């Protein structure tokens, strides 16, 4: 069971890391989407590059 | 910041792409945590044993 | 222990009901918020009730 | 569709509240899942007993 503990700690580290990265990148992409639809939710149409 | 010029001239479609990404966020996290969370309980159980 | 099992099944039912209700309701809230932040993420301010 | 006439004059507060409620989504779903699986493990222990 202590060897099982070692493997469990390995798995916990792996999942913790993977979740941390994935959530960081996906949250940054989400913030990118929010910046788009906040600063330029087709506000470029009002800008219209006239 | 994401993409380097990345068709900013007319970027509409990318937003929809991001929606898929956004979806994959929740999934990608909802599973992940649970898994570690799962083992947490098991770990505790193992410790108790 | 059989009484404990019965109460545990009751608790499983309670947890499942709570999880369902909350997940559905807040998913529809997610959809509504997405509609707002897509169609009118301060596009009302562009309108400005001018 | 949501509300019937629901402060459309100034709705930003509602978007903020719905963001809070999505945080609540995450918290509640994770809590329910962890609790139910831990008590499932307790069920397994009781079964073996």
């Amino acid at each position: 069971l202590r060897q099982r503990h070692t493997e469990l700690e390995r798995e916990v580290s792996r999942f913790e890391d993977q979740t941390q990265q994935q959530r960081q990148q996906y949250a940054q992409a989400k913030e990118s989407l929010t910046t788009l639809n906040r600063l330029i939710p087709q506000v470029t149409l009002l800008l219209d590059e006239t | 910041r994401q993409g380097r010029q990345y068709q900013a001239e007319d970027l509409e479609a990318l937003q929809n792409e991001l929606e898929a990404r956004q979806e994959a966020l929740s999934l990608s996290v909802n599973e992940g945590g649970e898994r570690r969370m799962e083992m947490r309980q098991e770990l505790e159980q193992l410790k108790q044993k």
